[PDB]
Formats: structure tokens, C-alpha cells, sequence
């Protein structure tokens, strides 16, 4: 089981040169509940973006270059990333864009958070054909004092 | 899939609310837009999937209001200071892509794959 988890804003935008301009504690909490104990796979940029290991999860970084941090496992290719993950019920892929574009056709489940935030970014979630995916779960939330924007949690299963 | 309701004849300066029911998909997941055609399809207004975002054409800014009622799978276009230049057929349109995926498209009147048959709006002097 290979899953992708991501927060998508308007036009599939998942990143810009800097931190997204929003504040979604509930989203990050969701991220945590659904990643905990499972191994996570990420590209180098996303690693650099987080700037610290995600605790309680085997952390795996894609990069053509040699590793620069020993608190985390570094891999040189996708098949290897998958090998580094071992025999686990479910693998979590956590970005960024280049890494999603590669793992999507190899994935059975998407954890998507939809934020109606008009934000311009050079990085996007891949285009997923709504015909290939069945939406099995959905929960919407209003913005509030702790969260800057509306967000919808969604879980998609490949038909 | 999409049925436009409301729409008839109204005197100048008059109001009139348009209605559009959409069946066949999960309503709350998709934006909804409005177009109008005069004997070329001009984009009028779009409301995002969550309702929190709205974009109005210049011809529509200030006068009109687009809103949605998920419990009734309907978007509405309220129209308030009508004039003979607004007279045309009005269509509801929906993006084929769910959520905010086609949003900048939809605001530019593109990225719509579903249309209604339209409702007539006539404004007399
Ligand atoms: N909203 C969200 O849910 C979300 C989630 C994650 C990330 N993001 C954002 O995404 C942005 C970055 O996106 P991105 O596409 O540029 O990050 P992608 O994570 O850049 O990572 C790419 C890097 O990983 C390595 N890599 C990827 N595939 C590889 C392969 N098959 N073999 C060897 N190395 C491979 C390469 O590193 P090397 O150059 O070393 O070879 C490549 O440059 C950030 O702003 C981040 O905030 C958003
Ligand atoms: N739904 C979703 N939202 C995201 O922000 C997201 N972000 C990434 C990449 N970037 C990040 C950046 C920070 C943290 C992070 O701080 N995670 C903490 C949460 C701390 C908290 O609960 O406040 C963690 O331990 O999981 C995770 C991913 C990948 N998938 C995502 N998926």
C-alpha cells in the first residue's frame, strides 16, 4: 500500500519559494494522525522545508546526491525508497511535487486536504483523473480562530 | 445534470434571482459558475467549491450576487439593478475537476465542462 498525503490549495498549488501563507493546526494534526508509525518518503526540498525529522516515523529522503543528515535515511532512487521502507502495511509519500508525480501511478490511496486559499505557487500536486479514484471519506471544516482558511479532509481510493 | 430556474421578464431597475440545480455529483465538491449568451457566451460569475471565494465579471461587479446552498444542490445568482443590456439567456456551468483545481481557469470563464440548458432573462425599458 502506497499512499500520498498532501495539502492542496487553489489550482493544485502545494508550494512556493517560501512557507505557504496560512495557519492550519487541524491540518497538521491530521497529517500527524495519518502518518504516525508509518514510514514517510520525501524529496530533498521537502526535507529542507521541514528542517527536522518527523518523529515516530521512519524518514526516507530521495536525492541523487549523498546524504547530509544521519538522523534520517537517504536513498538514491524510487525503487530503493520503497525498499528502505520494509514490510509495512502502508507507505506514506509526502512530497513534494516531483515526488508526487512519480508515486501517483503506483499509489492506491490519496489523503487530500483541500484549502480554498487563492495562493500562487510554482509547485503543484499532479493532476489526478477523478475517474480513477473513488472518494471514500470526506469531512469539511470552517475557518476559525485557530485556522486561517476552510479545509476539507478527503481520502481517495483507486477504482 | 444542471437545471437553471428563475428568469422571466422584469422592468428596468428591477431585481430577479436565478436558480440552478445540479444533480449527479457531490455538489459540495465543485465550484459553480454563471454565463450569459446574447444572439457569444460571456462569463458572468463563479463561486468556489467552499463558497468562500467569488469572482465577478466587470459587467456584473457590484450589481449581482452568486451564492450556493449545498443542502439543496443549488447555486443562486441574485440580480439587482437590471437594465436592457443584461437581457440574454443565462447558463449555470460547472467544472469537471473537483475542488479548487480549475479555479483560475473558472475565473477566466474557462475550465467548465458541464452546462445547463439556460434560462431567459428579459429586461424591458
Ligand atoms: N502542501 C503540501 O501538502 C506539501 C507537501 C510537501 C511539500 N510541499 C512543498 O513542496 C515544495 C517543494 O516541491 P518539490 O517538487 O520541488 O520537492 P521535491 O520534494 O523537490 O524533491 C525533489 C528532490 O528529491 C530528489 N529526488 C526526487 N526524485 C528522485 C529520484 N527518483 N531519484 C533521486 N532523487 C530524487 C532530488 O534531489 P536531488 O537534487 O538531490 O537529486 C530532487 O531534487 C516545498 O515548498 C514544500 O513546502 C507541500
Ligand atoms: N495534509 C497535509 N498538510 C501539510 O502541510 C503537508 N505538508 C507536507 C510537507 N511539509 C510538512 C511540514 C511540516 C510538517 C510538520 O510539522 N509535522 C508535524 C506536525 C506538528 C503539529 O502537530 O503541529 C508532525 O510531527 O507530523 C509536516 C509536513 C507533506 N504533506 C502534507 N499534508
Amino acid at each position: 500500500m502506497i499512499s500520498l498525503i498532501a495539502a492542496l490549495a487553489v489550482d493544485r498549488v502545494i508550494g512556493m519559494e517560501n512557507a505557504m501563507p496560512w495557519n492550519l493546526p487541524a491540518d497538521l494534526a491530521w497529517f500527524k494522525r495519518n502518518t504516525l508509525n508509518k514510514p514517510v518518503i520525501m524529496g530533498r526540498h521537502t526535507w529542507e522545508s521541514i528542517g527536522r525529522p518527523l518523529p515516530g516515523r521512519k524518514n526516507i529522503i530521495l536525492s541523487s546526491q549523498p546524504g547530509t543528515d544521519d538522523r534520517v535515511t537517504w536513498v538514491k532512487s524510487v525503487d530503493e525508497a520503497i525498499a528502505a521502507c520494509g514490510d509495512v502495511p502502508e507507505i506514506m509519500v509526502i512530497g513534494g511535487g516531483r515526488v508526487y508525480e512519480q508515486f501517483l501511478p503506483k499509489a492506491q490511496k490519496l489523503y487530500l486536504t483541500h484549502i480554498d486559499a487563492e495562493v500562487e505557487g510554482d509547485t503543484h500536486f499532479p493532476d489526478y483523473e477523478p475517474d480513477d479514484w473513488e472518494s471514500v471519506f470526506s469531512e469539511f471544516h470552517d475557518a476559525d480562530a485557530q485556522n486561517s482558511h476552510s479545509y476539507c479532509f478527503e481520502i481517495l481510493e483507486r477504482r | 445534470q444542471l437545471q437553471e430556474s428563475g428568469g422571466g421578464l422584469v422592468q428596468a431597475g428591477g431585481s430577479l434571482r436565478l436558480s440552478c440545480e445540479a444533480s449527479g455529483r457531490t455538489f459540495s465538491s465543485y465550484a459553480m459558475g454563471w454565463f450569459r449568451q446574447a444572439p457569444e457566451r460571456d462569463f458572468v460569475a463563479v463561486i468556489s467549491w467552499s463558497g468562500s471565494n467569488t469572482y465577478y465579471a466587470d459587467s456584473a461587479k457590484g450589481r449581482f450576487t452568486i451564492s450556493r446552498d449545498n443542502a439543496k444542490n443549488t447555486v443562486y445568482l441574485q440580480m439587482n439593478s437590471l437594465k436592457p443590456e443584461d437581457t440574454a439567456i443565462y447558463y449555470c456551468a460547472a467544472p469537471g475537476r473537483p475542488h479548487g483545481s480549475s479555479w483560475s481557469l473558472n475565473k477566466k470563464g474557462q475550465g467548465y465542462d458541464y452546462w445547463g440548458q439556460g434560462t431567459q432573462v428579459t429586461v424591458s425599458s
